[PDB]
Order: structure tokens, then C-alpha cells, then sequence
């Protein structure tokens, strides 16, 4: 299955030149799925559409009566349907049902199934189109299966592009290697998300009695982003083409912009070995954040005692706190708690206090009102999060704990954090607010009720914390993973933020106790202390070099040999050691019998 | 508590009449940060978890009976409960969307205003197996009268214990919520042997007090 | 909201353990706290217990802290009961409330606002105190005789005895008439089990016209039956 499926890439075309271009072409010598189809070996199976398809069928009478394309082709969303009426093509955008072998083949009155449109049965016909004789052009040629209908369907930028050609055939179930070019036919604007499709036989079993003929053959091959060189003639016709990916000779003659090459050595590309794995290494665990003070005091602060801090230069246990079964509730207003387990920040601000169970409703970042506004409410500008756990069992009392008082109203404290903490008769916006004289007032209820009170009363100790994001150094982080070490392979790696790609090796490179890594005379880095083992590793780059093709004249032979410059053949391909033949399409554009020289492999 | 509780335990509307689901709650339900108030009407059958079907307590939400919800008022509420033998009969109360502890209580069950016509009262003996006839000895029956609106005596051996029968009942046999019921002198199986000279006396919410007649077992 | 389901209706014996089963998903058991069904199935199953099946975090009233204690049945993403000191409180409806709709674009166990009252309800199940004797094949040939039934008030029925459940497989009336469904459940008699005096609306004129079925038990009694008898 090869040299089929080239199409004129667009409408701008021009005379007598070699044009090299990138598109979703069918790559040469890819394996096409031949649906050899015969009576009991029979059906119209749904097939994924991927990036687009080359499609072909052995034909004459339009036995492949059409196609359906879409996401589902049966339910909810719109679908494109394309049908050969006996004269012409029909196109619709409607959301057809198609539960079975597709036979909703009802049609308009003027030449039904023959001229005017078919499959009228659905509910969203935002586009409809009538062609002229585009089923008679198939029916023109002599006898069924003695011809190949040949198409490309590609979908991009909301357009379905349709290209076709039509050619003779000698074998009724084969796909011959003869080069031909498809002409454009449509650039349909329908905007449909196509991801699946099927061919339509519409319950047909042709009077072309080759087998009783519940039978045909049709062919599907997936398009791929590839570089083709296309050869135009003086009539603006594509006459030949080269898939530049196929083998080292195809790559050579694309690079040289020619169909013929003289005896010589030519430089074409760079070899560059890809990494096999990834190595991340970090020190012995240390510098744990001081959360035990804020979170794990035996008796928490009252609303007015409100213990508060900001913290830095430490590793956050927040993954454990998030994983903890304890807390009655916790919420993040900022980024998700699930990522605060491992994320990094410049610092945190953190504080803790208590509520009667009901008032936990008002305490959060993103939440404001006369409860929290007058004893603790933070600014909502940090990555703020809030947590609650049982005071009801611990620092409560059955009367309501009269030391754990209610919030202290002071309406005029509008500023965040300040949000009057204080134990004072101060409730108004601006009245004199001494101790208890008739000018001013204090709410002074008890918050800390014991666990036998109703589930509204049942009080919570509470923590708020607030992570700070800046371009400045992220002095707090969650804990970080260290991998196994991987000597003697090209890998990605990371020390303490010294990232690269290279081959890590054991080394004799003696250096002082205070030194972490060696530069070299170029001042690129070449050796590192492993932060966990204190191993002294040496780093070298993954192998790379020019690729050169050695050739006789293509006039004389299409055999080639390939030189990988400067590298050791040990690093070069998982090869198959035949002379002459490069298994190149799969294997490294190359792939065969090996010899070493000082110029390279 | 903030598990908000119905006041009525069962409703009391006439056919198409506009009764109410009265209810009560904890504290600060019309809260200063949220302002839409946290009480919402529960509107669903017994044995289910109480599901919120009238958000913020002004009217029924989607899937509520519409006649079954209405005005909330902070620590208190009074929803509509129209024709509550049916429609608003889907069991209902105010309930909290408040925080962690928020819920509805038991909810008001389906009930309505009803007819109360007099039950029967005369000789009520066991069958021929009276020596094991049990709690159905000395028994009475009623129809076109509500389940709480007709009752019977423990008149075993003509003892005439007015209103003291063990009893059971069911919904309207007559269209004015007018139920049917039966009751008799409660005992273990063998106690019907002494009870076998059984009378019946019965009374109802629209009827006279219990009075009776008696006869021997294996007879009317 | 959740993948809501509820089951596991059982009798809770005085002072013993109590158990139940549910299914749940998403915000209703993880953002908002689910409610343990903690009121009798003669009413809505009030949220006297509060739970997070996706974390083991819980809050309760101090009866329900034991009598409807709950655990994460992780295969259903939902609560299964693991209660103790069984009684009328443990006789709560066999249900788990998928909590009220999420109060914000929050994260974690965030239900400092939004209720345990259901956004999704698993339909629940029955429960009761298991104090009644595990029996009920006993039956008692009595009901309202011709004089005591007196015309349109009349009924067909029979006495249950010794039953574990109050509902009886005999259904009191022998199906002879059905003018009103007054053949309702038995009540706990002096035998420590269900016995009855109910009858469904039917002709009183003879013991055969008011025909009856008398066995008190059902499947929960291990003794279910429908043996026939009559009034009068
Ligand atoms: C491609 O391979 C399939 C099996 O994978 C085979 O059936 C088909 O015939 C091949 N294509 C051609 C053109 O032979
Ligand atoms: C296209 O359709 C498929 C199948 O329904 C769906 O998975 C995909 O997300 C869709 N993509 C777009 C961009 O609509
Ligand atoms: C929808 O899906 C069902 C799947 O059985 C199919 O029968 C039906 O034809 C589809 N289309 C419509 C529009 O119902
Ligand atoms: C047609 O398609 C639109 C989406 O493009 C959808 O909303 C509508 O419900 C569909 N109508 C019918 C009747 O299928
Ligand atoms: C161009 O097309 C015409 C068509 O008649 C043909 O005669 C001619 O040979 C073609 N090629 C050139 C180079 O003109
Ligand atoms: C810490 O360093 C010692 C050095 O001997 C090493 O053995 C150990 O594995 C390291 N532990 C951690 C937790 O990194
Ligand atoms: C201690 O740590 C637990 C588990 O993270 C936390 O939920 C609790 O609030 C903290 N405080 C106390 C006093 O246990
Ligand atoms: C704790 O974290 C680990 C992370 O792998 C997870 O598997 C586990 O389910 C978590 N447990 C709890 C109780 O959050
Ligand atoms: C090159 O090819 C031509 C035919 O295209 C032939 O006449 C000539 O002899 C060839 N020469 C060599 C050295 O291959
Ligand atoms: C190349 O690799 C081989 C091992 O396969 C090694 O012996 C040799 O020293 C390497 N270097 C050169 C320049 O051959």
C-alpha cells in the first residue's frame, strides 16, 4: 500500500518546480487496512477518524453509497452525512439516529434517491447541498470492482476537505502501487467535531453478481504530519513525490532539492540521543515548619487571645494535616488543599482561636460579617485556608466556658487582620467607648459548650493559615521526593535545582568538603555531589553529531550507507546487521551492519 | 438545636384548605454574612434522609409539592400545607442548609380534617375456637370515620371497659377523609376463653359514648 | 449529587450492636458532610449524627454518638453502621444523607457552611427495637361478630398472637371484601410479642361473609402463615 494518496495541497499552484511542504499526508509504505468483505464476512463497522483518512474502494455502481462522519453519528450532536443518489452527491449536517445498518434512506420528491436529497429524517439540518452528476462519474467506467474510487478526507479549521481520483483496477480485492494525484472537490464549512465515521452500503447487495455480492473491498489509511517534496510539471500537474521521512536516501534527496544525486558524501541532519529516564535527588529531610505551636496547643487561644505568626525557611507537613482524620471541617479559599501538600511559597501567615460550633459559618477567607469582622478576620489576598477541630471534648465547659467568650463587636474596625480582637466595650462606629458607661457596649456571651450540648453549640478550635506567592525565593515548600540514581545512561536529572540532561557517571574527581559541584574550564558544570549519598558524580552530555549519507550516483544505484559522525557505535541503533539494507522507516532512519572509524560510526 | 424541628408532628388541612407546616430552629438563621437565611423546607416521605426542597424558605423549590412550603422567619417558620391528606402530605419541616450540624427533624406527617361517624356496638363473640381467640375477642367495627375518630371497648365476658380495646385503622373509605377501623378486648390467645361471652361497645369523634350487648362464643 | 442508595433495615436488640448499608459519591460525602439517618422511620431520618465517609471525620448528639455510630464502607464510597447500645434511637431509618450542594469553589472537608440535610437521598430503609419475641405462627379465631359489626361499619378480620413483627402474613381478612383497609398491624400484647384486633371493611351477616386469616408472623418472625378462621 504505497504512492497512493497525494493531493494538491491547496489552490495556489504553479509550474515546473520542486516544492517541499508539510501536511497531513499518507506516509509512503504505511499499512492500509483492507476490509476484504464477503457475505458472512460482512457489516459496516464504525471506524475512528483520527487526524483524517485516505479512503478507497473497488467500485463502479456506487456500491459504497456514502459516508457518515461525526463524534457519535447517532445521538445528540450534529453529524455530516454524504450520500450518492444515483445521479449525484447529497450532503447534510443533521443529527441522524442510525441505530442499525443505516436505512433511514427517505428522500425529497423531485427524482427521489436519484436527484433530490436523501436521509431527511433528523432534527438540525443547518447545512444541505445538492451536487450535479457526482455518482454518474463513478458509473461511467466499465464494470464494478474493475475501478478504484480513491479519496482523502481531512478535517481542520472547521472545514472538511474532500479530495478524489478515480482509476482502473485488475484485481477486485487489491490496492495497486500505481502513483496518482487526487483533485480537491469540497472545502465544506460545517464545523463538526469528527472523531468517528462509517461507510454506507444502505442495505445493498449488488446485482453485479461476483459472489451474490453482500460484498466488496474498501481500504482505510491514516494521514500523518509529514514533509513531502512534490514535483510539478509545465502544466502545473504533480508528477512525482518524495516522503522525506521514509529512509536515508529520501531524506538526502529532499535535503538536496533534487530527484537525482551524484556519487559523494552529504551532510543531512543531526543525531541526538533521547533520555531513557529521570533522576531527582534532594538532601536529608530537615527544617520542618513550626505548625505544632499554631495547630497543637493543648488548650487553644480564645477569640481575643488569638495566637498569630508568620513562618519561613521550612518544609511544610501540610500533606499529613490534609491526610488527618481529625478536623471537623477544613476549606481553602486559595489554591486547592490537595496541592498545598506539595506547593511552594515565599512565606505563610498563620493563627488559631475558638468558636461556638454555629459561628464557624463566618470565619473563612472569602467570608465577612459582624462575627468575624470583630475578632480575627484576615485579608482575602493570601492563599488562605481554614481548619476546625473539637473544642467540645477538651477546652469547653458544660456551662459554656466563660473564659472562651464570644466575639467582641466593634463596628468601626474596617481593616483586615485588625478586625477588632480586643476585650473592650467598643461596639459602635465612633462613640466614646470607655469601660461600661451608657455611651458604649460589649457582647460577652460564652462560646465553649461541652459535647453533650446540641450539635449547633458543639464548639471548634480553629486554625487559619495563609500562604504568600511572590517572584522572590520560595522559603516554604511541602516535602520533595528523591528517586533512585541511574548511572551510565542518558537521563534527565535534578540536584538541588541544578537541572539538566546528561550521562551521570561515578568519578575520581576529588573536591573539598564545602564544595557542591565542579565547573570546568568552559565554566559549564561537569560534576556534582549527590545530596543524599555524598557520592561524587561526573556529568557528560548525551551523544550527538552530524549524520552523513554516502552514496554512489542514484543513476547507478539506490543503495546508501550512513555515517554517524564522532559517536561510538555502542550508542548507535538497536540495529539488524545486514549489509546494503537500512530498516530505516522504523529504525533511526538507518538500522543495519556496523563498522567503527575515527570519523564516527 | 440546628436540626430544625416541626411543631405539628402531623398536618390538619381540609380538602383543598390552606393549613400550615409550623416549625422552629436554633439561632441566627438569618445570618449577617449570607442574608438569604439558612432554613429551607424538607418535603419528602418518612424513612428517607430529610432532603432540602424549598431553599431560603419563601416558596417551594423544584420537586416540592408547591402547596407544602412558604414563609420562614429566623428561629421560626410557617410554610403552606394545603390539602395535607395529599400533596403537602409528603412529610415536611423546616431544615438547615446552615453548616456541618444542619438538618430537618422528624417532619410533619400527612394528615387532614375528617368525618367521624358512629361505629357499631352489640354482641361481639369469638368463633367456635374461642378457647384461643386472643385480642380480637369482644370486637367492634367502624366506617366513614377517621383513624383517630373511631374507637372500641374491652367488653370481653360483658365487662364493658369503654374505649379500652386494642385497635387498628386505615384511610378514607368515605371521601370526606372518613376512614375505617376495628378493635377488641386485648389478651393472649387463651384469655379469649373467659372473654367468650363477648360484648362490644364503641364511640367516635362525631358519635355517642360506648354502650353494648353480649352473647356466647361460636355465635353472633 | 452522590451515587445515593440506602439499605440494611434491621431490628436492634436492647443494649446490642447496630448495623446498616449505603452508597455515595462526590461533594455529598467529601465537601459537605453526609448525615447519619438518626430518627425513627415513622418520620424523616433527622441528622443527629454527621459524617465524612471520604475521611472518617464525624460529629454527633451523645445518644447517636453510640446508637448510630458509623464507619466508611469504602467499596460504596459511603457509610455503613457500626453502632452500640441499641434501642429506640438505634431504630432510626437505615439511611445516609448525601449532603447539601457545595457552598463554594472550596476544597477538602469544607462544610463550615451548607447542611447535612440531603441534596441527594438514598430512599432509606426501616428499623425498630428488637425487644419482641422471635415468633408468630399463633392465630386466634375472633373478630367483630354480626351484632358488633352492624351494617356499613362491619369488618372481616382475625387475632394475631406471639408475633415478632406487628405486620402479619395472614392480613386479618381472608380477602372476602375490601371497603376500607382497617386490617392494620398487630400491637405488642402481654405475651411479649404482637397480637391484634383489626379488620378490613366487609359484610357482617355471617362468620363466612366476614372470613378471616389469623397467623401473626412474617419473614422477620421466622414463622409466617395465613391459616383461616372467622368472627362470631
Ligand atoms: C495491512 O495489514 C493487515 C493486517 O494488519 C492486512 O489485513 C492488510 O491486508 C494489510 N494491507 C494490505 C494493503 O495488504
Ligand atoms: C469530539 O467528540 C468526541 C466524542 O464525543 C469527544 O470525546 C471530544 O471531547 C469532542 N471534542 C470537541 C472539541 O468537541
Ligand atoms: C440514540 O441511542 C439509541 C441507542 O440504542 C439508538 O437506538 C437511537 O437510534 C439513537 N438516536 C436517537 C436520535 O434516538
Ligand atoms: C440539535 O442540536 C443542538 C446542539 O447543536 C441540540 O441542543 C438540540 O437539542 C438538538 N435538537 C434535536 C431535536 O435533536
Ligand atoms: C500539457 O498538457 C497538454 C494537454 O493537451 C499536453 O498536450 C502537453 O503534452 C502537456 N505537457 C506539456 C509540457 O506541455
Ligand atoms: C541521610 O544521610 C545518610 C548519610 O550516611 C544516609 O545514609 C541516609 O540514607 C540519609 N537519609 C535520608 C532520610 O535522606
Ligand atoms: C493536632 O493535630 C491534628 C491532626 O492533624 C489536628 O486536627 C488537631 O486540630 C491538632 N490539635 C490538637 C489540640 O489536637
Ligand atoms: C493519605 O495519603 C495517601 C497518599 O498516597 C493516600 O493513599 C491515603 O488514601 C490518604 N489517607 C487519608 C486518610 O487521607
Ligand atoms: C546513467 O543512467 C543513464 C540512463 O538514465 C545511462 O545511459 C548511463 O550509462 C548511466 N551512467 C552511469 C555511470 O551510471
Ligand atoms: C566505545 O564502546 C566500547 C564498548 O562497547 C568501549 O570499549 C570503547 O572504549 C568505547 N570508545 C571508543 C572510542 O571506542
Amino acid at each position: 500500500s504505497s504512492m497512493r494518496g497525494v493531493y494538491y495541497p491547496d489552490e495556489i499552484f504553479r509550474s515546473d518546480t520542486l516544492y517541499l511542504t508539510q501536511d497531513l499526508f499518507l506516509p509512503f509504505y504505511s499499512n492500509v487496512t483492507g476490509f476484504h468483505t464477503i457475505n458472512h464476512t460482512f457489516g459496516n463497522p464504525v471506524i475512528p477518524f483520527k487526524d483524517g483518512i485516505y479512503f478507497a474502494a473497488t467500485e463502479k455502481s456506487n456500491v459504497v453509497r456514502g459516508w457518515v462522519f461525526g463524534s457519535t453519528m447517532n445521538n445528540k450532536s450534529q453529524s455530516v452525512i454524504i450520500i450518492n443518489n444515483s445521479t449525484n452527491v447529497v450532503i447534510r449536517a443533521c443529527n441522524f439516529e442510525l441505530c442499525d445498518n443505516p436505512f433511514f434512506a427517505v428522500s425529497k420528491p423531485m427524482g427521489t434517491q436519484t436527484h433530490t436529497m436523501i436521509f431527511d429524517n433528523a432534527f438540525n439540518c443547518t447545512f444541505e447541498y445538492i451536487s450535479d452528476a457526482f455518482s454518474l462519474d463513478v458509473s461511467e467506467k466499465s464494470g464494478n470492482f474493475k475501478h478504484l474510487r480513491e479519496f482523502v478526507f481531512k478535517n481542520k479549521d472547521g472545514f472538511l476537505y474532500v479530495y478524489k481520483g478515480y482509476q482502473p483496477i485488475d484485481v477486485v480485492r487489491d490496492l495497486p502501487s500505481g502513483f496518482n494525484t487526487l483533485k480537491p472537490i469540497f472545502k465544506l464549512p460545517l464545523g463538526i467535531n469528527i472523531t468517528n465515521f462509517r461507510a454506507i452500503l444502505t442495505a445493498f447487495s449488488p446485482a453485479q453478481d461476483i459472489w451474490g455480492t453482500s460484498a466488496a473491498a474498501y481500504f482505510v489509511g491514516y494521514l500523518k504530519p509529514t514533509t513531502f517534496m512534490l514535483k510539478y510539471d509545465e502544466n502545473g500537474t504533480i508528477t512525482d513525490a518524495v516522503d522525506c521521512s521514509q529512509n536515508p536516501l529520501a531524506e538526502l534527496k529532499c535535503s538536496v532539492k533534487s530527484f537525482e544525486i551524484d556519487k559523494g558524501i552529504y551532510q543531512t541532519s543531526n543525531f541526538r540521543v533521547v533520555p531513557s529516564g529521570d533522576v531527582v535527588r534532594f538532601p536529608n529531610i530537615t527544617n520542618l515548619c513550626p505548625f505544632g505551636e499554631v495547630f497543637n496547643a493543648t488548650k487553644f487561644p480564645s477569640v481575643y487571645a488569638w495566637e498569630r505568626k508568620k513562618i519561613s525557611n521550612c518544609v511544610a507537613d501540610y500533606s499529613v494535616l490534609y491526610n488527618s482524620t481529625f478536623f471537623s471541617t477544613f476549606k481553602c479559599y486559595g489554591v486547592s488543599a490537595t496541592k498545598l501538600n506539595d506547593l511552594c511559597f515565599s512565606n505563610v501567615y498563620a493563627d488559631s482561636f475558638v468558636v461556638k460550633g454555629d459561628d464557624v459559618r463566618q470565619i473563612a477567607p472569602g467570608q465577612t460579617g459582624v462575627i468575624a469582622d470583630y475578632n480575627y478576620k484576615l485579608p482575602d489576598d493570601f492563599m488562605g485556608c481554614v481548619l476546625a477541630w473539637n473544642t467540645r471534648n477538651i477546652d469547653a465547659t458544660s456551662t459554656g466556658n466563660y473564659n472562651y467568650k464570644y466575639r467582641y463587636l466593634r463596628h468601626g474596625k474596617l481593616r483586615p487582620f485588625e478586625r477588632d480582637i480586643s476585650n473592650v466595650p467598643f461596639s459602635p462606629d465612633g462613640k466614646p467607648c470607655t469601660p461600661p458607661a451608657l455611651n458604649c457596649y460589649w457582647p460577652l456571651n460564652d462560646y465553649g459548650f461541652y459535647t453533650t450540648t446540641g450539635i449547633g453549640y458543639q464548639p471548634y478550635r480553629v486554625v487559619v493559615l495563609s500562604f504568600e506567592l511572590l517572584n522572590a525565593p520560595a522559603t516554604v515548600c511541602g516535602p520533595k521526593l528523591s528517586t533512585d540514581l541511574i548511572k551510565n545512561q542518558c537521563v534527565n536529572f535534578n540536584f538541588n535545582g541544578l537541572t539538566g540532561t546528561g550521562v551521570l557517571t561515578p568519578s575520581s574527581k576529588r573536591f573539598q568538603p564545602f564544595q557542591q559541584f565542579g565547573r570546568d574550564v568552559s565554566d559549564f558544570t561537569d560534576s556534582v555531589r549527590d545530596p543524599k549519598t555524598s557520592e561524587i558524580l561526573d556529568i557528560s552530555p548525551c551523544s550527538f553529531g552530524g549524520v552523513s549519507v554516502i552514496t554512489p550516483g542514484t543513476n547507478a544505484s539506490s543503495e546508501v550507507a550512513v555515517l554517524y559522525q564522532d559517536v561510538n557505535c555502542t550508542d548507535v541503533s538497536t540495529a539488524i546487521h545486514a549489509d546494503q539494507l537500512t530498516p530505516a522507516w522504523r529504525i533511526y532512519s538507518t538500522g543495519n551492519n556496523v563498522f567503527q572509524t575515527q570519523a564516527g560510526c | 438545636d440546628i436540626v430544625m424541628t416541626q411543631s405539628p408532628d402531623s398536618l390538619a388541612v381540609s380538602l383543598g384548605e390552606r393549613a400550615t407546616i409550623n416549625c422552629r430552629s436554633s439561632q441566627s438563621v438569618l445570618y449577617s454574612s449570607n442574608n438569604e437565611n439558612y432554613l429551607a423546607w424538607y418535603q419528602q416521605k418518612p424513612g428517607q434522609p430529610p432532603k432540602l426542597l424549598i431553599y431560603w424558605a419563601s416558596t417551594r423549590e423544584s420537586g416540592i409539592p408547591d402547596r407544602f412550603s412558604g414563609s420562614g422567619s429566623g428561629t421560626d417558620f410557617t410554610l403552606t400545607i394545603s390539602r395535607l391528606q395529599a400533596e403537602d402530605v409528603a412529610v415536611y419541616y423546616c431544615q438547615q442548609y446552615y453548616s456541618l450540624p444542619r438538618t430537618f427533624g422528624q417532619g410533619t406527617k400527612v394528615e387532614i380534617k375528617r368525618t367521624v361517624a358512629a361505629p357499631s356496638v352489640f354482641i361481639f363473640p369469638p368463633s367456635d375456637e374461642q378457647l384461643k381467640s386472643g385480642t380480637a375477642s369482644v370486637v367492634c367495627l367502624l366506617n366513614n370515620f377517621y383513624p383517630r375518630e373511631a374507637k372500641v371497648q374491652w367488653k370481653v365476658d360483658n365487662a364493658l371497659q369503654s374505649g379500652n380495646s386494642q385497635e387498628s385503622v386505615t384511610e378514607q373509605d368515605s371521601k370526606d377523609s372518613t376512614y375505617s377501623l376495628s378493635s377488641t378486648l386485648t389478651l393472649s390467645k387463651a384469655d379469649y376463653e373467659k372473654h367468650k361471652v363477648y360484648a362490644c361497645e364503641v364511640t367516635h369523634q362525631g358519635l355517642s359514648s360506648p354502650v353494648t350487648k353480649s352473647f356466647n362464643r361460636g355465635e353472633c | 449529587q452522590v451515587q445515593l442508595v440506602q439499605s440494611g433495615a434491621e431490628v436492634k436488640k436492647p443494649g446490642a450492636s447496630v448495623q446498616v448499608s449505603c452508597q455515595a459519591s462526590a461533594n455529598t460525602f467529601t465537601n459537605h458532610y453526609i448525615h447519619w439517618v438518626r430518627q425513627a422511620p415513622g418520620q424523616g431520618l433527622e441528622w443527629m449524627g454527621i459524617i465524612y465517609p471520604t475521611g472518617g471525620n464525624t460529629i454527633y448528639a451523645q445518644g447517636f454518638q453510640g446508637r448510630v455510630t458509623m464507619t466508611r464502607d469504602t467499596s460504596l464510597n459511603t457509610i455503613y453502621l457500626e453502632l452500640s447500645s441499641l434501642r429506640s434511637e438505634d431504630t432510626a431509618v437505615y439511611y445516609c444523607a448525601r449532603d447539601v450542594r457545595v457552598d463554594d469553589s472550596w476544597s477538602g472537608y469544607d462544610l463550615l457552611s451548607g447542611g447535612t440535610y440531603f441534596d441527594y437521598w438514598g430512599q432509606g430503609t426501616l428499623v425498630t427495637v428488637s425487644s419482641a419475641s422471635t415468633k408468630g405462627p399463633s392465630v386466634f379465631p375472633l373478630a367483630p361478630s354480626s351484632k358488633s359489626t352492624s351494617g356499613g361499619t362491619a369488618a372481616l378480620g382475625c387475632l394475631v398472637k406471639d408475633y415478632f413483627p406487628e405486620p402479619v402474613t395472614v392480613s386479618w381478612n381472608s380477602g372476602a371484601l375490601t371497603s376500607g383497609v382497617h386490617t392494620f398491624p398487630a400491637v405488642l400484647q402481654s405475651s411479649g410479642l404482637y397480637s391484634l384486633s383489626s379488620v378490613v371493611t366487609v359484610p357482617s351477616s355471617s362468620l363466612g361473609t366476614q372470613t378471616y386469616i389469623c397467623n401473626v408472623n412474617h419473614k422477620p418472625s421466622n414463622t409466617k402463615v395465613d391459616k383461616k378462621v372467622e368472627p362470631k
